[PDB]
């Protein structure tokens, strides 16, 4: 029973010492015999570690208390005590340091804390995050060491969560050029800045920040424990969400509840059965405690009925009880305080919560970039890929209908991937997904980059890899990331391919149609293929993924999957000079090889009559936008006319 | 200069025979202060450590204190790494607890181990069960340092591997078992491949349970990294004849043989970079009260021998000289072959049969298929070399044509 | 099940779709 501890500064040993003299014994009701015992720290760290290793584990004690601030160690960090009870699965109360990588249970077997470490640091800012809606936000932790534990829990919420940031990665520790990132970040989705750092990185990006003039509305700032301290004010803005934990400054409160906890730890201990000393540590004794798995266990993946902060729910990794905080804000270094979380969900407080942006309001957080990447991708029906007649300058011409016809300048190859790898010469293309942009671009402003992409597949997830892990590839790929969310391409949503991201108001129903030369599904030629029924299409398709649905057409997949090429010009060139013989695409471009060549009979045979859909981000500002712009479009006469001018042109 | 051999193994070794080792490992006149001394570690206490480190730092200010023991154990790991870490010196983990591989080490800590990484024994682990045509694995960790980053190297060699791998529920051991809520675990692991990634007890632990509880087999193969077989001088009696122990080091590899080859790494480094530090060996007083130019990170591309010793960030052998042995019948590690810095260079091809594993094994289901070359029937063709292995489909024949007549 | 039993002949039944663009000719 008797229990050791180790502090440096007297103020902390009269503390301990009050608290085992008086309102011991009255957490629980067992009436304890512990023979508390402290052990003053050593300026040297090898004379400490020695100091305990002959007297804590000599006298068998069973749990310990650091929390001085002036560690010998100059790392703010009990590294000797430790590292030195580690091996009898001594829980050392690590309530001196915040750092993350400590408090993991992989490389400490038994260390404990009662204070929130980095990592509940990031679950209450993202536990904020998802109350307002802040989905992609950017990192500017600038800390290694536990930045990237920082950043990894960040980035596996946010996977959690069913979306993706943006900015999850540092750049240097403590660095002054951060004025590209942070005129990048001025043009993004939300202003939220996350900081982790210590107390001299985050100053040096808070003053870089001042020298740009970076304290407009919207910019959340989330601050640590230690990180805005003694001089680290002037630097921050004035208004940081101050976080600030009960028992967490005071340190005659923090060791009391401490104690506290220790009390209730032996008094759940003594409870049960199997109460057995630690082994003595003595010269040639190297035994390993029978009771530390248990003892982890009723610390922390059981809970606590009583203790100084009254609360339940412990956490199950021994770093924070989930209780009330007292985020306290700082404008202009007052007593002003924002929403603070009560353990479970965030509730507002009597005086609402203040902004610097200079109203006290929800600010401009979530913004609509204005950076919208307008990726290109060559299309049969619609995308008509030609030389362009200018240099850098497009003729928007007009046909006989009443539709005007208007060239984009998209940069990217000139013609196919056979027949050029790459071209960087800004081309004229003109289509309905060009029309439906140009309608977009004159209805809401915004910055648009528009870059025709280089291959023409879709890029489904039947044989791709994608660095060996299942996610998208070809132009769907970076819409999930974040960079080119709007896609103008009438993308069929039927099955999985649209699970993740909702699409648009179908604007047509055509579906799918098989060319003839198989005059229909119920043919058996058709349905097996021979040696001169080439399936053609463009690889990685819809198709593919109809094909996969399907089970009656197996000995059709065998035929389909090893024929299917890259590109598509030169199969649609094939199919038109009497090569091919079934090629499964939309109805307009069948529409218009029998309206231009005669000797094609072109029954169509489409049965599918599926939706097109613009492909577009799930969470994103703009895809409301888009509905919206379609709904207007099929509402006016502009629907037709895009018709007769597209989809049924005759020549 | 000095090299502090302090030798804290077991085993009673004649030290006189250490001070001679100066000569044929770079014999060179330019070290002055050259105070080669020898310890024997009795007492396994981290106290007797720590004194014997306090006495040898006032002994003139001793720098590069080589450590080593002969059992593998958490606490010296972390010791050495806290010495490492505060008095800032240039260690060598040559066996026992100095080479121990943590998770996370300390970036101003030289703690330098020798042997394989958990990635490379991980590598290793699954060109031996490719070699052997075993996709059904089922990975036990526990709370020991380096579960997570053993795992995530797993899933990252699954997944570039195309070829087929049973990726079973894997089983963590963090928390004492009570035969309660893990033998239902246990009963429901039907693989072949057992990875067992835990400590020795905890392995003879799983090895009791699975004899009481009817799990040890004549087809489960039970496969154990260097953290379990640590040693060349303790044997188990629950292990059964079979367990494929992939060892850093064995009896080949003994203390000595490591001892010359960090004494001529550590000379050459100090001959190379004396030139900045004249006082090299600077050190604190004692123990009471008490990197720009020095030989701290300045000796991980030191190339003794021809061996590929050089260290990563946190300090290990890139290109260790391991030796993968067996357990044979009569409690003794048969030798089965090792591991070049190309390739897996596997002696023994042929996999034995092993029958009967333990002492309680009558059952015997293994058997032997001959063919021949035919043209109706199978038709011989070669492995496919763009992975150097192959598909379930196309069963791995042991090929047995020589390449000349008069050739053996 | 009990309703799509008795749609077995279709002359037309999945060939009706086909009517936006030009049929066998």
């Amino acid at each position: 029973v008797n229990i050791g501890a180790v502090l440096s500064t007297r103020k902390h040993e009269q503390m301990f010492r009050e608290a085992v003299n008086q309102a011991n014994k009255r957490h629980g009701s067992w009436k304890i015999q512990l023979n508390a015992t402290s052990v003053t720290h050593k300026p040297n760290a090898i004379q400490m570690a020695l100091s305990v290793c002959e007297d804590l584990i000599s006298s068998q004690v069973y749990a310990i208390l650091v929390s001085h601030p002036p560690t010998p160690n100059d790392h703010f960090t009990p590294t000797p005590v430790s590292y030195t009870a580690g091996f009898y699965r001594i829980p050392v109360l690590g309530l001196t340091t915040r750092m993350s990588i400590y408090s993991d249970k992989s490389i400490h077997l038994s260390f404990l804390r009662t204070v929130p470490p980095y990592s509940h640091q990031s679950s209450v800012w993202f536990e904020m995050m998802r109350v307002y809606n802040w989905n992609h936000i950017i990192l500017l932790v600038s800390d290694d060491h536990e930045g990237r534990a920082a950043q990894k829990r960040l980035e596996t919420l946010l996977e959690e969560r069913e979306s993706k940031a943006e900015k999850v990665l540092q750049f240097d520790p403590g660095t002054k050029n951060v004025t590209a990132l942070l005129m990048e970040a001025r043009e993004l989705e939300a202003r939220v800045i996350i900081l982790s750092a210590s107390e001299d990185d985050a100053a040096t990006v808070y003053r870089a920040a001042a020298m740009l003039n970076m304290t407009g509305s919207g910019y959340v700032w989330l601050v640590g424990e230690r990180e805005i301290s003694g001089n680290a004010l002037r630097y921050a803005p004035d208004g940081i969400i101050g976080l600030q934990l009960i028992n967490g400054k005071n340190e005659s409160a923090h060791i009391s509840d401490a104690v506290g906890v220790v009390a209730q730890a032996v008094h759940e201990l003594l409870e049960k059965e199997n109460i057995t000393d630690p082994p003595r540590g003595c010269v040639g004794n190297t035994n390993i405690w029978k009771t530390g798995p248990l003892f982890k266990r009723v610390l922390m993946s059981s809970k606590y009925a009583d203790g100084v902060t009254g609360r339940v729910e412990f956490n199950e990794d021994g770093d924070r009880k989930f209780a009330n905080y007292s985020i306290m804000n700082l404008q202009n270094r007052k007593l002003v305080q924002v929403g603070i979380y009560n353990g479970t969900h965030v509730i507002p407080n009597d005086r609402k919560i203040i902004w610097p942006g200079g109203e006290t309001e929800k600010p401009r957080g979530y913004q609509m970039s204005t950076r919208l990447k307008i990726v290109t991708i060559h299309q049969e029906p619609f995308v008509y890929v030609k030389p362009t007649m200018s240099d850098g300058t497009c003729k928007e011409e007009f046909t006989v209908n009443g539709d005007p016809v208007k060239k984009v300048i998209c940069t990217g190859p000139n013609d196919t991937s056979p027949g050029s790898p790459r071209h960087t010469v800004p081309q004229c293309c003109y289509g309905f997904c060009i029309d439906l942009l140009i309608k977009l671009a004159r209805t809401m402003n915004f910055t648009y980059e528009v870059h025709l992409v280089a291959d023409g597949k879709f890029g489904t997830q039947e044989r791709v890899n994608n660095s060996n892990k299942k996610e998208w590839n070809g132009m769907m790929g970076e819409l999930l990331s974040g960079q080119a969310d709007m896609i103008v391409a009438p993308l069929t949503i039927n099955n999985e391919r649209a699970q993740y991201i909702e699409f648009s108001k179908p604007f047509k129903y055509q579906g799918l149609t098989i060319l003839v030369k198989i005059t229909g599904i119920n043919d058996p030629r058709l349905r097996n293929p021979s040696d001169k029924f080439i399936y053609a299409t463009v690889k990685q398709s819809s198709v593919d993924i109809y094909f996969r649905r399907q089970v009656e057409l197996s000995t059709m997949y065998r035929h389909m999957e090893k024929h299917n090429y890259e590109s598509a010009a030169e199969a649609i060139q094939a199919v038109r000079d009497n090569k091919l013989h079934a090629f499964i695409w939309d109805s307009a471009v069948l529409e218009f090889e029998a309206s231009q060549k005669c000797d094609l009979v072109t029954t169509g045979e489409l049965f599918f009559r599926s939706g097109f859909g613009i492909g577009m981000r799930k969470d994103s500002p703009w895809k409301q936008n888009v509905s919206l712009s379609i709904l207007k479009s099929h509402e006016n006469g502009f629907m037709e006319d895009l018709d007769k001018t597209w989809v049924r042109y005759q020549e | 200069l000095n090299i502090a051999v302090l030798l804290g193994h077991s085993h009673d070794v004649t030290e006189r025979e250490l001070r001679n080792l100066w000569g044929p490992e770079q014999a060179t006149g330019l070290p002055l202060d050259v105070n080669v001394v020898a310890l024997l570690m009795n007492r396994t206490d981290p106290k007797s450590l720590i004194t014997h480190v306090c006495d040898l730092m006032s002994g003139a200010r001793i720098h590069g204190l080589v450590f080593g023991d002969d059992t593998d154990q958490e606490a010296v790991a972390q010791m050495l790494d806290f010495i490492s870490s505060q008095t800032f010196i240039p260690i060598l983990g040559i066996h026992g607890g100095a080479s121990m591989i943590m998770a996370d080490k300390d970036p101003t800590s030289t703690f330098f181990q020798f042997g394989a990484s958990i990635q490379q024994q991980a590598t290793v682990m699954l060109k031996i069960m490719q070699d052997y045509d075993w996709h059904v694995f089922s990975l036990v960790t526990t709370i020991f340092p380096g579960y997570r980053d053993f795992i995530s190297f797993i899933k990252t060699t699954v997944d570039n591997s195309f070829v087929g791998w049973d990726m079973q529920n894997v089983i963590t051991l963090d928390t004492s078992f009570e035969d309660a809520k893990t033998q239902v675990q246990l009963k429901k692991i039907h693989s072949s491949v057992i990875l067992l990634y835990c400590s020795k007890d905890e392995a003879v632990l799983i090895l009791s349970e699975a004899r009481s509880l009817g799990l040890t087999g004549y087809d489960f193969f039970w496969i154990v990294p260097s953290l379990v077989s640590g040693n060349t001088e303790l044997i188990p009696k629950e292990f059964p004849s079979g367990l494929i122990s992939v060892s850093y080091d064995d009896w080949d590899y003994s203390l000595e043989a490591r001892v010359r080859d960090g004494l001529g790494i550590l000379t050459t480094a100090a001959s190379s970079m004396l030139e900045k530090f004249s006082y090299i060996p600077e050190a604190k007083a004692s123990c009471y009260g008490q990197p720009l130019h020095t030989l701290h990170q300045f000796m991980v591309n030191v190339t003794w021998d021809g061996k590929d010793l050089s260290f990563t960030e946190e300090g290990y052998q890139v290109h260790p000289r391991l030796v993968v042995i067996v357990l044979n019948k009569d409690r003794e590690w048969e030798k089965v072959g090792k591991w070049e810095n190309q390739t897996l260079s596997l002696r023994h091809a042929v996999w034995p049969r092993y029958k009967s594993f333990s002492d309680c094994e009558p059952d015997d289901n293994h058997l032997s298929i001959v063919t021949l070359e035919e043209a109706p029937f199978v038709i011989v063709e070669d492995i496919d070399p763009l992975t150097e292995t192959c598909v379930r489909n196309t069963v791995p024949c042991r090929k047995f044509v020589k390449i000349n007549n008069s050739t053996n | 099940v009990l309703h799509d039993k008795w749609y077995k002949v279709v002359p037309c039944g999945k060939r009706s779709f086909a009517v936006t663009e030009t049929l066998q000719m």
